[PDB]
């Protein structure tokens, strides 16, 4: 009876950092949505960490967000020959703020918002935000409608408001075209989970409510009482 | 400052905070070690269920008010402790051999019972505990079961993808909507079948949920007595749902030739010390 | 000022660390905390909770609800065995989307003894007893209930008592066993055979059906931690 | 749902009633023999765990003109686990035995039994 | 069901188990079983022994058969 | 005799890093499985180490793994002509995970898996790893078959149930195409062992089991009596 | 924390473990300093070795029980004293001139005699120690020397490369395989040149496992009491050899021509405190 | 914050080091420690244990068992050598796959004392005595049983006692002889040779068999790690 458990607590469960987005963006004249890459705050986008989400009802951690952002040269002509580093800026928005239209634009000062400026070639930049939300727990499931007449959005997409990243770069690039990609990475800790509840048996269609396709509970053995394989596979 | 601790393997390990924000440490990662028959009289209607009986306690706490020390209204005007505590009974559903199951979403389904749809009508905000019993009358030659299961914020996943739902197909007035034993095909209802419950979780893990069983055998009914359950403590009782009961049989009833074939379930769910702030004169509709 | 010299390991990005940041919200108060109920400390705590096993996952059943009931008919039979599965928590089709075989496929190593409760959905006349057996791995699976008698076993009067339970004992040769058991670190067959017959009057239905619940016992562990193979993704869902 | 006396020995348990009387045998519970009276010249070992399971025999099926069954219980044991594979090598034995007949009942199924564990019949 | 503790009753502290039975069971109903038309008709019955504090002596290597 | 051991212990006979396996990985489109390189981990591959391994019986120990990552340029033509830093991906899966198929897989996120980011041009990367089995000590003999009828492979190939260390490059590369070799150096502390045992004569031919052909006991001298040289090698 | 210690040539070294894992902290590295003859009665036969002969006591530990401070089973059945602990005789193989080894596999050699093959038959795992005795009946004329060795997990190469072995060709039921002075030309069977002692080793380092020798000048027997050794506490003995025997006579017997010329040698074990655990009503064959 | 200098020795990968790193299984517990016999400490107890030399290490003899059996014929000879080799117990033929060698081909420098037993095997009536000599490096080789009784030796008498034991002694310039001895840091030639001749009788066969076994005294010492220069591989073997 000596074997307690230490890696099935709530902490070691889901103090892991897992991939949540993946932008794309130019450094190039034209298309000015090419250039910067803006992404509202979810979890619900990538899956494997939707699923360790949408086992309890409620939540509330603090959070480790780290970014490994890294670029490639684009193809064609006029390109570089030589290329001093190239630095990316990450821009959190809040919920109510000004947002850029496009890159070089008069908003990019952020005097109030947190933004951080990185450099290639050195460690991944990382920040630490706390429990932020009106509300008193992260509620992954909100049975209710927005408006008291019943109509509106349905689902959890009306508590989820934690505003945007907007990430750009710095640099003109006179000579060449080159784009970057963005991965974030998001480590909740001092977590606490309330209300558990099963795991989604149906796979994921969408990021705004909880539809679903009709699936099997498990899969099909071939009797009741069939005990698989008497032998190995061979003869 | 200067703390020496144990690891899991003397060893030991001297972490320092250098920073000025309690989110901004590490993560914590080490633990520090003719017969007798009870009655629930509430209001002025009673129950009778049985002396063996076993009553589930919600998820392990009694409903209780909210005190001073976790309020955060301007004023509370004044709840009351009869005129909505009664054992109020809804619509008598009726169970037969082929029967898929049921499901009611009760903040929106006492609207008209009482003096409970005529608080939450007027005031804004809403709080209050329930006290489900549901009953169905027994005989020793009607086998069968039954599962109950008081799912809190049970989102229900359209019929058809890219869609949202409608307030009028997600609940019902005074009816409980079925549950097809086959996928439903509708542009703009519920995605109701039965083995997967609505939500897309698997209908045999619905267990964790507070639930009771009402095997015909050895139960006559099911009490479960479940807490306010809400990340927020108040919010409006009109644009959302608390929780969701759901009756789903697993086993089908299969009586005999000289045998009755209308056996009935009821429930009779009662709100317990039920609040109310924020009054408006609305009168909602 | 002071010559420190990097190891190896500086400019890195291991996932499973545990490392200090600085703060983007310095100065940011928090709201107050409350108690919602059902604060689970533990997640092997939602493995100590019965979720029913679909044990008649035959093909055309599993798609319908009829795959947990298991049939067990009223006649003579003393030979048919009502059901029988290899215990392997992890990879049968029997337990794995049950809530124990969930919550265990996270986790790659499995160690504990689970506990499989049957309880009986029938007319209260009705009477019988089965023979619940568990079989060590040692040779070839019962096949008929004189080979069953030998492996631990108990026997349930149906009548006398519903829901019978049986705490499928840990008897292995490591400490851990994989989830994804191989022909080593496997673990035994469980089956069940009839007794008396159930002797069902007259007035009731001669069929029954009884269903199984499996939820671990206290003393159980996981030992590591790895991707679900039961959820997957394509692209970057919208 | 109600409480059930669970005899677990060896590693098979039986669930009986709460209310059901235990005949235990002619007064005496089965225990070993001492060093006090014995007789023999070496004494190897006895399993506890190997050899205590409830083995289950074949079922017998109860008609209306049934007459009756009978068993030999030292003669009737030698196939059912390592009971007949520890008597068929050592020359002496000795074992008390803790037989336990079920049938699944139902309230119109009228009828009677006895059971008699007759010594040297 | 029925459930009799029998102890080992011989006069002999040891003999072999092959040519000698300790005791004999004798299931023999009294009253016979009378069911119904609409009722089952295979009921069946069971015996579940366990034999408590087995011991031997005289290890020969024999094998009987 | 104050000529006591130090060096002859079963630390320092033992706390060497000895390189245990050689990849090579493109980082092209095309050949899918040239882009990832994947390794079940064994100690048998190289046999430096291996007979070092093969003087005990049993063996326990913690281990300190190292990369030293290093990478080249293909030739052809439509190459780089200048190139940003780019940073590899080494990611352990655990016996009994879902594995990437190729690169860009959904699996590549690995949230409970320990992977690790290393950018070129730095320290090589390092890990500790304890004694991780299912039983007591980590047996180089296994003298025994896997089922209990007597059938499945025979030998050590039974108990060496490590699960894969599967790296990968984590940049497109738009425009070349740039191999590079992954070397895992394995060096073991806290080492205790037990039943020594004698050194392999004959040499190593398989990774599977104690495979040998016949070897000669030692070399060949003159005679019974032959001392060798008697003066030295001129004249 | 903020420890000092002396190095190997105050000089000193002060190191911190900055982790809190004890697989994380840096390599330790530093040391804090008509005749009288005995006769074995085991179960109920006895042997007569000799008053002056030594007998090797294993790898230094006696063999003992596994208590139950090292247990890992559920449930543990008993373990006979008497019954499976009698000196066993094996099969009586020949020593001729040009004669080149025997060897055995001893968990699965003992499979038909006495209880020791009907215990593990039906349980599933399995512990016990052993007590050898070899002997061969000597004369002042028959100079000759033998080895024996009981070399544990002796993972034995096959004859063709990229090939496996097989159970026949591993082990005998009865019988010793021989050990050819030259090289097998098999397909399937195993590599048993005598240079190398089946694992590829070199035949003169067969002296670290426990070892004695059966010299025919000053020496009768052997007898080696060999301990259970493996890494896990229980392991089934039809997959699993815990130690093999190795006879090899490193001086060939020359006898004259008026001297006899059948001399034979014999094998005598005896499992010491066999223990069983997982009894599964099998009988495995 | 603390203003270090990167010293010289920084982002480098000494194999021989000792460095802290973070851990990729954090919290993993292990499983419990088991008493296996035989936990040796020191590699040297290896070395102390006897392993046969081949002492007939011929060409033909070599391939063959009948390497490790030095021929003793009975007959009146008085000038025949029975054995004799260099002590180099790292390059030599006779010493490198015996254990002790083996232990000491790994270590680059090496000293102490040998102990070479010459165990009899032979008809218990044959009697004799063998004069074994180790000669220091001195001059040249003993060539005859006068020149070898100068330098240390020790009569053996085969009846009386079998397994006749010399220790050969450490007389070094160098307090270490590196395992490549060069014609510096060599070591003394050893001889054996016959002082009354074996006397066998009618009854018993004439020649018979002795074996050499050579194993570390207490004192023997390594001081360098390197290489063995007696396996290696080709390819990454698969
Ligand atoms: C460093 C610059 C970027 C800063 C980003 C601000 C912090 C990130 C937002 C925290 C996310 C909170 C966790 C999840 C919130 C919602 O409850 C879930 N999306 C539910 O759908
Ligand atoms: C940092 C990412 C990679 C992490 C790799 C996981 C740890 C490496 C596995 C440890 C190897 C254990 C030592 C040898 C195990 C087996 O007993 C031998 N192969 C025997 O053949």
């Amino acid at each position: 009876n000596y074997h307690s458990r230490t890696e099935s607590s709530i902490e070691n469960f889901l103090c892991r950092a897992a991939c949540v987005y993946i932008a794309t963006y130019k450094s190039a004249g034209g298309t000015p949505t090419e250039r910067y890459a803006s992404w509202r705050i979810n979890t619900r986008q990538m899956v494997q960490l939707r699923r360790k989400f949408e086992l309890f009802t409620y939540l509330r951690f603090d959070m480790e967000i780290t970014f490994v952002i890294t670029s490639t040269q684009d193809p064609g002509t006029q390109l570089a020959q030589d290329m001093p580093v190239l630095t990316h800026q990450i821009m959190y928005i809040p919920p109510g703020g000004p947002v850029p239209n496009s890159a070089t634009d008069f908003a990019w000062q952020s005097s109030t918002n947190p933004s951080i400026f990185w450099t290639e070639g050195c460690a991944p930049a990382r920040m630490s935000v706390p429990f932020i939300s009106i509300g008193n727990a992260y509620s992954n499931f909100y049975d209710g409608w927005s408006h008291f007449t019943q109509e509106g959005v349905y689902g959890f997409n009306s508590l989820n408001n934690m505003g945007h990243i907007y990430v750009r770069h710095v640099n003109e690039q006179s000579l060449g075209v080159s784009t970057s990609t963005l991965r974030v990475y998001f480590k909740p800790k001092h977590v606490r989970a309330w209300v558990p509840r099963p795991p989604r048996l149906s796979p994921y269609v969408k990021s705004s409510n909880v539809n679903f396709k009709p699936t099997a509970v498990t899969t099909e053995r071939k009797d009741i009482n069939d005990v698989g394989t008497l032998r190995p596979v061979g003869y | 400052g200067a703390q020496v601790s144990t690891q899991k393997t003397t060893i030991h390990y001297t972490n320092i905070n250098y920073y000025k924000d309690a989110a901004s440490n590490s993560a914590n990662r080490q633990d520090f070690t003719s017969d007798r028959v009870r009655s629930i009289t509430l209001g002025n209607s009673t129950i009778t269920t049985q002396e063996c009986a076993n009553v589930v306690v919600g998820y392990g706490v009694w409903p209780s008010y909210l005190q001073d020390n976790e309020a955060t209204a301007e004023d509370q005007p004044t709840q009351p402790d009869v005129a909505t505590c009664r054992f109020y009974t809804l619509d008598s559903i009726q169970w037969q051999k082929e029967s898929d199951g049921w499901w009611w979403k009760f903040p929106e389904a006492l609207k008209n019972m009482g003096l409970f749809g005529q608080n939450m009508e007027y005031h804004y905000l809403g709080r209050s505990g329930y006290t489900i019993h549901v009953q169905c009358n027994a005989s020793k030659f009607h086998q069968g079961c039954l599962l109950v299961v008081c799912v809190p914020e049970a989102e229900m996943g359209c019929s058809d993808v890219e869609r949202e739902v409608v307030a009028a197909s997600l609940s019902s007035e005074d009816t409980a909507k079925s549950f097809s034993r086959t996928e439903s095909n509708g542009q703009h209802t519920v995605q109701t079948v039965v083995y997967n419950a609505g939500m897309g979780v698997g209908v045999g893990n619905l267990t964790i949920f507070p639930h009771q069983w009402i095997n015909l055998r050895t139960n006559n009914s099911a009490t479960i007595v479940m807490p306010y359950i809400n990340s927020v403590p108040m919010d409006n009782m009109f644009r959302h749902y608390n929780f969701t009961l759901m009756i789903i049989p697993f086993a089908k009833l299969e009586y005999t030739e000289q045998a009755s074939n209308y056996v009935p379930i009821t429930v009779t769910v009662a709100p317990m010390c039920a609040e109310y702030n924020g009054l408006r004169l609305a009168s909602h509709q | 000022g002071l010559p420190t010299m990097l190891t190896p390991g500086s400019n890195q990005f291991l996932t499973s660390d545990d490392f200090q940041s600085p703060s983007a919200m310095p100065q940011f108060d928090v709201t107050p905390e409350m108690k919602i109920p059902g604060e689970v400390h533990n997640l092997m705590e939602i493995a100590e909770v019965d979720s029913v096993v679909p044990v008649n996952n035959t093909k055309e059943n599993i798609n319908s609800m009829e795959a947990y009931r298991i049939p067990v008919t009223g006649g003579d039979q003393l030979h048919t065995q009502v059901f029988g599965f290899q215990m392997q928590p992890g990879l049968n089709s029997v337990f794995k989307r049950t809530l124990l075989g969930e919550i265990l496929n996270y986790y790659a190593h499995w160690s504990g003894s689970v506990k499989l409760t049957f309880v009986f959905c029938g007319s209260a006349m009705a009477t019988g007893k089965f023979l619940l057996a568990y079989s060590p791995p040692g040779a070839s699976p019962p096949q008929n209930r004189k080979q069953a008698m030998l492996g631990t076993h108990v026997i349930w009067d149906v009548g006398l008592q519903s829901s019978c339970v049986l705490c499928i004992p840990w008897i292995s040769q490591t400490h851990y066993r994989l989830v994804q058991q191989d022909e080593y670190t496997s673990a035994g067959y469980v089956t069940c055979w009839y007794q008396t017959g159930l002797i069902v009057p007259p007035g009731a239905p001669p069929s029954c059906t009884i269903l199984c619940f499996a939820s671990a016992c206290n003393d159980f562990s996981v030992r590591n931690l790895r991707d679900t193979p039961f959820i997957e993704q394509t692209q970057l869902l919208q």
